[PDB]
């Protein structure tokens, strides 16, 4: 009984936190692009 | 008929001016090899031409937020 249902635990932990680490790279990764955009658009400001 | 008076355009018709003691003395008749005035011809040119590098760089990485969605969510669906 403890045996197959602790050894999906690893699984389970893997997945539902692969389910994070991706969504973390969204965010992470649009917050930081549009800071590129707006230096660029200032750029174009000062000309 | 017609009546006018009438002046000979002799050879011997000169003309006598007068010039300032500092007219020759100009910074105008007297121009270096190499003045600014080209330098702003080049210098304005030369920004201008960084001002549409400048949009074209911009369309260039328009993409950046673009390339990174879809290289994530096939994954994020595939881990779901």
């Amino acid at each position: 009984q403890r045996t197959g249902r602790s050894a999906l635990a690893v699984l389970i932990r893997a997945c539902y936190r692969l389910q994070q680490q991706l969504q973390r790279t969204r965010r992470a990764l649009l917050h930081h692009s549009d800071a590129v955009l707006t230096s660029l658009h200032h750029v174009r400001m000062l000309l | 008929w017609e009546h006018r008076r009438f002046i000979v355009a002799d050879s011997r018709n000169f003309i006598t001016p007068e010039f300032p003691r500092d007219f020759w003395m100009s910074p105008v008749f007297n121009l270096p090899r190499e003045t600014a005035a080209e330098q702003v011809v080049v210098l304005q040119a030369q920004r201008t031409a960084a001002a549409a590098a400048l949009e074209n760089a911009a369309m260039q990485a328009a993409e950046l937020p673009v390339d990174i969605e879809r290289r994530l969510r096939p994954i994020e669906r595939n881990v779901h």
